[PDB]
RNA sequence: GCGAAACCACAGCCUGGGGAACGGGCCAGGCUCAUACCGAAGCAGAAUUCGGUAAGCUCGUCGCAAUGGUAAUUCAACUUAGUACGAGAGGAACCGUUGAUUCAGAUCAUUGGUAUUUGCGGCCGCGGAGCUAUCAUCUGCCGGAUAACGGCUGAACGCCUCUAAGCCAGAAUCCGUGCCAGAAAGCGACGAUUAUGUAUAAAAAUAGAGGUAGGCUACUCUCCUGUAUCGUAGAAGAUGGGCGAUGGUUGAUGAAACGGAAGUGUUUUAUUGACUUGUCCAUGAAAUUCCAUGAAUCCAUUGCAUACGACUUUAAUGUGGAACGGGGUAUUGUAGAUUAAGCCUUUGUUCCCAAGAUUUG
RNA sequence: UUGAGAAGCUCAGACGAGUAGGCAGGCGUGGAGGUUUGUGACGAAGCCUUGGGCGUGAGCCUGGGUCGAACAGCCUCUAGUGCAGAUCUUGGUGGAAGUAGC
RNA sequence: UCUAGUGGGCCAUUUUUGGUAAGCAGAACUGGCGAUGCGGGAUGAACCGAACGUGAGGUUAAGGUGCCGGAAUGUACGCUCAUCAGACGAAAAGGUGUUAGUUCAU
C-alpha cells in the first residue's frame, strides 16, 4: 500500500480492462486499431537469443519466462462518434449493425434464453426498412466529430469459454480523417479483425486487464507498461510453436490443455511479464500511449524454442509426437 | 400582442429594516423606471397591489389580491415604501408588483 | 430601469467582483440572469497576483472551470445559508462561451462593471479563462475554437441582417408619408 | 424462549475569532545530509566543496470525466573516453549497457515450498492443482511552467544595464501528464419496454471601431448607448357595406433545407383557411347608472469470488445446462489409486427444464 | 345636564430601568357566620377541547364533549391556603433495550 | 424623632512615587458598571451613542450606503500598485522603489 495513487484500493467493477487513455492519433496515421480484447491463454517459458549491441547478453542464448494471451478475431457491429464539447468529450450518436450476432446481442441481456429474443430487432427493421436514416447519421458524424471509436466485440463460441456474452468496447479507429475513419468503418461493418494485422509483432504493446482477487488485493485495473511482442500465432497454425530454430511442428497450447485455461484454437500473441488476471480471463491488449524508444522494444525478436510440455503437473516432454518414439512401445 | 397594462411593472425588495431588525409594517418596492427619489414623487399615494393565485377557488375566481398604497421614497435609486391593508409575506421578496396610475393628478 | 424576465450578460471585459456584486443584487430582485462567456472574465492586478490567490485558495473542491469561478465570487454575495439566497443561486446560469440556446439572444453587458470605464489605462489585469488555464482547466484550446466557429457564422447573420435592412432603410425616405409628417421627430 | 441495571437539562461536523470557558448552542466561513537543478570557488580533471532552489526521497448495454490520490522512487557504475582537462597518469558532458534498490504492479510459466487431488505408496515418504514470495520470475513515464540560478536584448540613465518594457535558458520542485478511482444525490449515446409586448442574436476596439464606397493603398459617413427599433386603433377588440390594397397579418396542415452545442430552434415555403383599423361609413357592445376583478432481480447455477451481501458466468427445450460415467492427466510412487477438485476435456449417459415467483409504467 | 357608590364625578400637568429592602392594592384554595326569596337529574362538581370572550397579570366567564349529586357569587371570619427545583417524599412511567446477558 | 438594608470589588480616567532587562509595581483622584435593557462596534462586559410604560407617524445620534445589508457603484480633488498593500517587534531603516518635489550646484 506504499503507492499513494492506488489508495484507496478497490477493486474494479468491470472484469474487462478499460482504454481509459487511447494513442493519439494523426492525419498521416492510416486508419487502423489500437486495443484488441484477449484472454489469458496461459504462460510459458521459451528460450531466445537476446540481440542487443552494447548488452552484456549481447548475441547471447537466454531463457524467456513470458505469457501468451489467447485473441480471437474482433468482430465489430458498430461505431460510435464522439464530439468534443466545452464541458467534455460527448458521444454524438452511435450506429450498431443491421445483422447483430448472437454473443453480441447476449451482451445486451442478462439471460440470453429466458427472453424472447428482442435485442436490437425493430432498430434491425428500420436499418433494412431505411438505411438513409443510417447515412444520415453517419454524415452527422462525418461532419461533427473529431474522435470515432467501433463497437467490436469478441467471438466466445471460437474461445473454450462458458462466457456467452459478447465482451464489447470501444477501439478508436485512429488515423485519417473522421469521414475517412467512418468509410473505413462503414466497409469493415460486421466483418471480423484479427489481431496480427493490428499489431506487426515489433510495435509496442502495453497490456491492460483486471488481476485476480484474493481472499482489497485482486480485482484492481491495472496497465502493465514496456511488455514487448514476440509472436501473434494463428489458431489455424500448427507452426506457431515451432520457429525457424524448432522446426519440429508443435501448437502453443500443452497437451493436455493449458493450466486451468484449455486449448487454443485461435489466434494468439506472445509477450513477456505477468499479465493481470489467471488464465482465461478477459484482458485488452492496446498500442502505448508513448513511442517507447528503449533498445528492449527496437530489438528484433527471432524466438529459439517453444516449451509445450505439462506444465501441470510435471512436464518433461513438449509435444506428445516425439515421446512417443523417444519413449517405448506403451503396453497399450 | 397588446395586453391593457393600466398599470407600472414593480418589485417588493425587502423590509423597512436596520442591519438586525426588522419592520414588516412597511415594505420597500421599487418601481421599475423610476430612478431618483424625485421622480418617486410622482408615484406617492398610489394604489399598489400583490396579485398572486391560490389553489382553491372563491367565488370562482383563483385570484386574491393584496392592496397597498405607496406613502413616501426609500433613498436615492428611486425605491419607495409601501404600506398594505396586510402586511406582505417574507416568502414575496423579489415578487412583482402592480402601481396603479390611481388616485391621479396629472 | 428597466427589466426582463431572464437576462443574458456578456462577460467579455467585466470585472468579477462588479460584475458579480450587480448580478447578485439582480438574483435577489428575483431575475433570472444568465452569464455567457465567463472565461473572458476580467480582474484588476496582474497575473501573478491572482495566480498566487488562487494558489492560496489550492492550499472544500477547488473548481478549476471560469464559470465555477464566477458562481463562488456571486455565491459568497449571497445568504446561502437561508433559503431566500438558496433560491437566487438557481436562478444563475454561468456558462463558458455562448451555448446555442443564448447564442441567438441579445446579450446585455453592465456599464458598471466594464473593465474600460472602472479601471485606470495601462493597468495591468489578468483574465479568468486564461488565468484558469494553468490551475487545471484543460478546456481553453477547444473554447476559443468554437468561438470562433460562432463568430463566422453570427458575423454572416449580421450581414444578412444588414443587407436585409438596407432595404427597409432604402424604402423608408421613398415613402412620402416619412417626410410628410416627420415634425413629430420620427 | 426468558430477559436487566448504571446513566439520562437538551443536544451532537469542523475552522477560526469571540476578551469571562467559550464550544455544544454565539459571530463570519466551509460542509533540506545526500540527491534533481544550476551558480560561485582552482574546481588542474578525478575528487568535488559551498551557496541557495527544491519536501521527490422502468430495465439495461456500452462511454465521457467534474473531482481527488498519484508515474514511479532512491541512487549508482561500464560504454561514452579510458579522454576534454591534464607533463602524464587518474579521469569530461552526452549516449547505450550492466545494475543495486525501495515501493507498487503482476503471475505461478521459470522458481522453491505451502498444499484438504490430504491424492497416492510404504503413523510415514512425500505431495499435483491452486496460491504465495527481497524464496521465485518479473514490469514500472511523461512535456511545459518556472524556482534557485545565470542570460540575451532593451529603457529609466540617446549608451550600458536578468528588467523597469519584452525575449529566455534552466530543476528528482510545481503544474501538467500517466495511473488509480469515479460526482452513491454527475453526464451522453444506444436497446427493449409490462402571463400582461412573458417582443429584440454581429463582432470589435475603446487608449478607436464599425458601416459606406472606389481600385490591401487611398474614401466618406455614423457613434457621443435603447428617451432605440419592431409592434400597438376595433363589444381585447363585434356585425355588415364597401373603397383601397388586391397587398398585408397570420392559423392550419403537406413539406424540404439549415442549425451539435446543450443543434430542438431558425428560415424557405406549397396550398388552403380566415382576419385586416390601409382609407372610409352604417349599426352594434352600456342601468355594473363613482374604486373593489416486457425486461431485470431474487432464484438455481455460479467461483472467476471472499467480514456480509456483493462478486461470477451459466441458467426459462438445446454446443441447453447441471450432474455423474469417464477419458486425458500428472501426482506420489514402484505399475497402481486419486484421477479436477482453481489440471484439460467428453460424437458417452441420464436428469430437469420452451421455469418459479418478485419487482417494475 | 340629570355626571352625589363625596369611598363619586371631574379638570390639568409632569413622570415611567431596577437587585437588597420599604409600601399599597388585588387573584386563587379548605372551612365558618350572613346573604343571593342563589344554581342542580330539563344534569352539581370534576375532567377534556386547534370553540368564544374578559383582565396588564394572578385569574375569571362561557360553547361542545364526557360525566353523575352536589355547588357557587357577594360582605365578614378563619387557616395544615398557592411549588419546577430541596443528589426532596410516595406512586406511576420512559429512553438506554429487546441491549447486557442467561 | 426612629427605622430597613449596605459596612466587596472590578474596570476606566487622572494623579502619581519608585521604578527597571523592558514591562511593571505602588498608592492616591474621580466616576461607570456592580441594581441597566437599547443602536453601533463582524463577533465580545467594559469602546462609541443612548439610559426603558403600551403603540402610530416623523426626525436623528453613534455607525454607515459595492453584495451579504436598510442606505449615492454620489460629486470634487489628490495620494497608492502590493508579485503579502491598504481597507480595521527583527518596524529602525534600506530600496536600479515611487510620488510630489524643495534646496543647492552648473
Amino acid at each position: 500500500h506504499g503507492s499513494l495513487g492506488f489508495l484507496p484500493r478497490k477493486r474494479a467493477s468491470r472484469q474487462r480492462g478499460k482504454v481509459k487513455a487511447f494513442p493519439k492519433d494523426d492525419a498521416s496515421k492510416p486508419v487502423h486499431l489500437t486495443a484488441f480484447l484477449g484472454y489469458k491463454a496461459g504462460m510459458t517459458h521459451i528460450v531466445r537469443d537476446l540481440d542487443r549491441p552494447g548488452s552484456k547478453m549481447h548475441k547471447r542464448e537466454i531463457l524467456e519466462a513470458v505469457t501468451v494471451i489467447e485473441t480471437p478475431p474482433m468482430v465489430v457491429v458498430g461505431v460510435v462518434g464522439y464530439v468534443e464539447t466545452p464541458r467534455g468529450l460527448r458521444s454524438l450518436t452511435t450506429v450498431w449493425a443491421e445483422h447483430l450476432s448472437e454473443e453480441v446481442k447476449r451482451r445486451f441481456y442478462k439471460n440470453w434464453f429466458k427472453s424472447k429474443k428482442k435485442a436490437f430487432t425493430k432498430y434491425a427493421k428500420k436499418y433494412a426498412e431505411s438505411t438513409q436514416s443510417i447515412n444520415r447519421e453517419l454524415e452527422r458524424i462525418k461532419k461533427y466529430c473529431s474522435v470515432v471509436r467501433v463497437l467490436a466485440h469478441t467471438q466466445i463460441r471460437k474461445t473454450p469459454l462458458a462466457q456467452k456474452k459478447a465482451h464489447l468496447m470501444e477501439i478508436q479507429v485512429n488515423g485519417g480523417s473522421v469521414a475517412d475513419k467512418v468509410e473505413w468503418a462503414r466497409e469493415h461493418f460486421e466483418k471480423t479483425v484479427d489481431i496480427k494485422s493490428t499489431f506487426e509483432q515489433n510495435e509496442m504493446i502495453d497490456v491492460i486487464g483486471v488481476t485476480r482477487g484474493k481472499g482489497n488485493a485482486g480485482y484492481m485495473h491495472r496497465t502493465q507498461l514496456n511488455s514487448k511482442i514476440y509472436r501473434i500465432g494463428a489458431g489455424d497454425d500448427a507452426k506457431n510453436a515451432s520457429t525457424d530454430f524448432d522446426a519440429t511442428e508443435k501448437r502453443i497450447t500443452p497437451m493436455g490443455g493449458f493450466v486451468r485455461y484449455g486449448v487454443v484454437e485461435n489466434d494468439f500473441v506472445m509477450l513477456n511479464g505477468a499479465t493481470p488476471g489467471p488464465v482465461k480471463r478477459v484482458l485488452t491488449l492496446r498500442k502505448s500511449l508513448l513511442t517507447h524508444t528503449s533498445r528492449k522494444a527496437l530489438e528484433p525478436v527471432s524466438l529459439k524454442w517453444i516449451d509445450t510440455a505439462s506444465k501441470f503437473g510435471h512436464g518433461r516432454f513438449q509435444t506428445p509426437a516425439e515421446a512417443k518414439q523417444f519413449l517405448g512401445t506403451l503396453k497399450k | 400582442a397588446q395586453g391593457h397594462r393600466l398599470y407600472v411593472k414593480a418589485k417588493h425588495l425587502s423590509f423597512q429594516r436596520s442591519k438586525h431588525v426588522i419592520h414588516p409594517g412597511t415594505s420597500i418596492v421599487k418601481i421599475e423606471g423610476c430612478d431618483s427619489k424625485e421622480e418617486a414623487q410622482f408615484y406617492l399615494g398610489k394604489r399598489v397591489c400583490y396579485v398572486y393565485k391560490s389553489s382553491k377557488a372563491v367565488r370562482g375566481s383563483k385570484i386574491r389580491v393584496i392592496w397597498g398604497t405607496i406613502a413616501r421614497p426609500h433613498g436615492n435609486s428611486g425605491a419607495v415604501r409601501a404600506r398594505f391593508v396586510h402586511n406582505l409575506p417574507a416568502k414575496t421578496f423579489g415578487s412583482s408588483l402592480r402601481v396603479m396610475l390611481y388616485p391621479s393628478n396629472i | 430601469s428597466e427589466f426582463q424576465k431572464v437576462v443574458v450578460i456578456d462577460a467579455k471585459g467585466h470585472l468579477l467582483g462588479r460584475l458579480a456584486s450587480v448580478v447578485a443584487k439582480q438574483l435577489l430582485g428575483g431575475q433570472k440572469v444568465v452569464v455567457v462567456r465567463c472565461e473572458e472574465l476580467n480582474i484588476s492586478g496582474h497575473f501573478f497576483r491572482n495566480k498566487l490567490k488562487y494558489l492560496a485558495y489550492l492550499r472544500a473542491f477547488h473548481f478549476r472551470a471560469p464559470s465555477r469561478i464566477f458562481q463562488k465570487a456571486v455565491r459568497g454575495m449571497l445568504p446561502h445559508k437561508t433559503a431566500r439566497g438558496q433560491a437566487a443561486l438557481e436562478h444563475l446560469q454561468a456558462v463558458e462561451g455562448i451555448p446555442p440556446p443564448f447564442d441567438k439572444q441579445k446579450r446585455v453587458v453592465v456599464p458598471a462593471a466594464l473593465r474600460v470605464l472602472r479601471l485606470k489605462p495601462g493597468r495591468k489585469y489578468c483574465t479568468v479563462g486564461r488565468l484558469s488555464s494553468e490551475v487545471g482547466w484543460k478546456y481553453n484550446d477547444i473554447v476559443a475554437k468554437l468561438e470562433e466557429r460562432r463568430k463566422v457564422k453570427s458575423a454572416a447573420f449580421y450581414q444578412a441582417k444588414l443587407a436585409k435592412q438596407k432595404k427597409i432603410a432604402s424604402a423608408k425616405e421613398a415613402s412620402p408619408v416619412n417626410q410628410k409628417l416627420s415634425q413629430f421627430g420620427y
